[PDB]
């Protein structure tokens, strides 16, 4: 027997509703619900969520990322590079209407969509040093345009680079300028990559175009043991000590024949 | 909501550079690309280039790239094309317009448009026109229909603005394309009314013509 | 720079006819074209974007089609306000370009032009000149030939013709002719007359005065 999906132990979980983790992390503007979110227990994403990433594109290493989500029970978001920072580029104009907020063209939120600026887009050189005493999550992207005049109109260069350097990270992209059918009806794509910098470590970041700036990252604040259960049940006002992906369960006999998947780690199963 | 105001018609030597202009209201100035374009009779348009205000990005036709320029001023939402080194064929009509989409959208049709702005570029000077009348041949027709009209001739430049009865009288009314001879427009317009209302009520063509700051009346009166 | 060609230069509709305007862009461009309607004295109004999206209050009997380099614009249930320009506009490529337009003019039943002819007024005979005018108005199908005649002689030299556009409301043309001479070569001759040859009359419309 169950019930539904509860809260584990005294920390409550963190409930994604319709939002992925890409779209959580990314700042997805139909998502504003998880800024400043606190710590969690174990983290619950539906199988399909419809608000992925609302420019379509990929997030690369994604799995590998929520692995890492695995053992991480909450994040304390910081600004690393303000928006206002930028001021040989425009910073305010990359929205979309693929990202609504509210009626509006808008983007992710911890990223920025970098536009040319007196028709020039000179070198970007800036580099972030990690002054503080935990891990660091950081984001950015890339655009993939539909073709060459979307390129020159956006970032007049034709041929542009992204480079992404830390003390293990010696990352070079180029952007794949090519004709696509047309999602959330964009023929462009954006392609997001994300690193851990560690504590005195530094990100240097150098681009000439196409580059999708990080604005906000995550320090790792609790190293617990979360999962990413995937449910499409909601809170939940409850407790237990042992958590499945289709209800929850108090106390303990190793009858179990439902789910192997489930926080707690208490016996048993088939 | 969004309207495209454009400055006046202008009238420029040979030789020297006019600058038209583009208010825009009813939206955020900054979001838009702003674009230009030329019309000729008896050509096809003609992109001139783009601005996005406030963010100083401008592109240009490479045909137009030593003829343009383009300036935006966002306090005044207000965007500008100075044209240099008038030739004669750079007498057209030029509108400015605004894309559909906002500024990093990949649809750049033109959603709204300018009235245009006819920019004439002659040595000549401007005549302002004699306005004639043309009364029917004499003797009595069988009626139901008497045809009247207002002959517009020798006046420069374009164009002229003609009206029966100060605009109370449109119906039947058919203003002909003017013509050019030497460095001179001609001009005719008629209007068809009903034997019983002419001659027993008065008609009257106006002719105004602005480059000249003149404004002229002739009655149809009777008899040749 | 990408050629949009518009091969056809008129076409004609009655009203509730399908016509469909052809554009071919010289290289591949896509979906990447915009439709737009132009009537004269008046800007441009966009139609279809995206080769296929209608434009929001364009009515649905507009439609756009094709991809690459060969598109249409049909225009199905064509109605009288359809009377326009219609030209097409790459995007995919700097720089923009449009297509040369095609005119849309609507059938009509045959109308047999009205005919007047205006001796030079008294006031321009005091300036030394002399024009003689002649209208042709509310007349289709639009071709017509005018002729000058003084004293039974055409004459060529000194004519200048004009032609307005279809009319919006009843589908007609009209045409105005003036013949300019000097007030001297005016006064030489007696019989003046314009000859009008339209499709509705086997011999030709003749309006005429005599200077005495
Ligand atoms: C852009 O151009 C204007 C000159 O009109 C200048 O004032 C401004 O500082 C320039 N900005 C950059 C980033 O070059
Ligand atoms: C980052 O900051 C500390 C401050 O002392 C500095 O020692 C360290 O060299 C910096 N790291 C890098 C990669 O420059």
């Amino acid at each position: 027997h169950n019930g539904k999906l509860c809260d584990l132990d005294g920390v409550k979980p963190l409930i994604l509703r319709d939002c992925s983790v890409a779209g959580w992390l990314l700042g997805n503007p139909m998502c504003d619900e998880f800024i400043n979110v606190p710590e969690w227990s174990y983290i619950v994403e539906k199988a399909n969520p419809v608000n992925d990433l609302c420019y379509p594109g990929d997030f690369n290493d994604y799995e590998e990322l929520k692995h890492l989500l695995s053992r991480i029970n909450h994040f304390e978001k910081i600004q690393i590079i303000p928006k206002s920072s930028w001021s040989s580029h425009e910073a305010s104009l990359g929205v979309s209407s693929a990202c609504p907020y509210q009626g509006k063209s808008s983007f992710f939120r911890n990223v920025v969509w970098l536009i040319k600026k007196n028709s020039t887009y000179p070198t970007i050189k800036r580099s972030y040093n990690n002054t503080n005493q935990e891990d660091l999550l950081v984001l950015w992207g890339i655009h993939h345009p539909n073709d060459a005049a979307e390129q020159t109109k956006l970032y007049q260069n034709p041929t542009t680079y992204i480079s992404v350097g830390t003390s293990t990270l010696n990352q070079r992209l180029v952007p794949r300028i090519a004709t696509r059918s047309k999602v959330n009806g964009q023929s462009g794509r954006m392609e997001f990559f994300w690193t851990i910098l560690k504590p005195n470590d530094a990100i240097n970041f150098e681009s000439n175009g196409n580059f999708i700036a990080p604005e906000y990252a995550y320090k790792i604040v609790k190293k617990g043991d979360s999962t990413i259960m995937k449910s499409e049940l909601e809170y939940g006002n409850c407790n237990t000590k042992c958590q499945t992906p289709m209800g929850a369960i108090n106390s303990s006999m190793p009858f179990h024949n439902i789910h192997p998947l489930t926080i707690g780690e208490c016996p048993k199963y088939v | 909501q969004v309207q495209l105001q454009q400055s006046g018609a202008e009238l420029m030597k040979p030789g020297a550079s006019v600058k038209i202009s583009c208010k825009a209201t009813g939206y955020t100035f900054s979001g838009h690309w702003i674009e230009w374009v030329k019309q000729r009779p008896g050509h096809g348009l003609e992109w001139i280039g783009e601005i996005l205000p406030g963010s100083g990005n401008i592109h240009y036709n490479e045909k137009f790239k030593g003829k343009a320029t383009f300036a935006a001023d966002t306090s005044s939402n207000t965007a500008y094309m100075q044209l240099s080194s008038l030739t004669s064929e750079d007498s057209a009509v030029y509108y400015c317009a605004r894309l559909g989409t906002t500024a990093v959208e990949r649809d750049w049709y033109f959603d709204v448009w300018g009235a245009g702005t006819t920019v004439t570029v002659s040595l000549a000077d401007p005549s302002a026109p004699s306005v004639y009348p043309l009364a029917p041949v004499c003797g009595d027709t069988t009626g139901s229909s008497v045809t009247l009209g207002c002959l517009v001739k020798g006046y420069f430049p374009e164009p002229v603005t003609l009206t029966w009865n100060s605009g109370s009288l449109s119906s039947g009314v058919h203003t002909f394309p003017a013509v050019l001879q030497s460095d001179l427009y001609t001009l005719s317009s008629s209007v068809t009314v009903t034997s019983s209302t002419w001659p027993s009520q008065s008609i009257t063509c106006n002719v105004a013509h602005p480059a000249s700051s003149t404004k002229v009346d002739k009655k149809i009166e009777p008899r040749g | 720079d990408i050629v949009m060609t518009q091969s056809q230069k008129f076409m004609s509709a009655s009203v509730g006819d399908r016509v469909s305007v052809t554009c071919k862009a010289s290289q591949n461009v896509g979906t990447h074209l915009a439709w737009y309607q132009q009537k004269p004295g008046q800007s441009p109004k966009a139609l279809i974007y995206s080769a296929s999206y209608r434009y929001s209050g364009v009515p649905d009997r507009f439609t756009g089609s094709g991809s690459g380099t060969d598109f249409t614009l049909t225009i199905s249930n064509v109605q009288s306000g359809d009377l326009a320009d219609y030209f097409c506009q790459q995007y995919n490529n700097f720089p923009l370009t449009f297509g040369a337009g095609t005119k849309l003019e609507i059938k009509r039943a045959d109308a047999a032009p009205t005919v007047s002819i205006f001796p030079p007024s008294s006031e321009q005979l005091t300036s030394g000149g002399a024009s003689v005018v002649c209208f042709l108005n509310n007349f289709y199908p639009k071709d017509i030939n005018v002729k000058w005649k003084i004293d039974g002689s055409e004459r060529q030299n000194g004519v200048l013709n004009s032609w307005t556009d279809q009319d919006s409301k009843d589908s007609t043309y009209s045409m105005s002719s003036t013949l300019t001479l000097t007030r001297d070569e005016y006064e030489r001759h007696n019989s003046y007359t314009c000859e009008a040859t339209h499709k509705t009359s086997t011999s030709p419309i003749v309006k005429s005065f005599n200077r005495n």
